[PDB]
């Protein structure tokens, strides 16, 4: 009979270990064994 | 005017990488063009 007020927050607390991707030397490649 | 923001920005990310000064044709296609005039 008594309905709670559904709040709109959703608590994540979910570190992802800042990257590290950007600092590599960069080459894009094509079908594998290059 | 120029917005200096092309979508030609996917190949300098990893296909390409800054200041190299690559080549414009490979050598294979130079000694070709070279035999063809023979």
């Amino acid at each position: 009979f008594f309905t709670p007020q559904v709040l709109a927050l959703e608590v994540d607390c979910n570190i992802e270990c800042a990257s590290l991707l950007d600092l590599y030397g960069q080459i894009e490649v094509s079908r594998s064994t290059f | 005017p120029a917005p200096s923001a092309n979508p030609a920005k996917i190949f300098i990310r990893r296909f390409f990488s800054a200041g190299v000064a690559k080549n414009v044709v490979s050598y294979s296609n130079v000694m070709a063009a070279q035999r063809a005039m023979e």
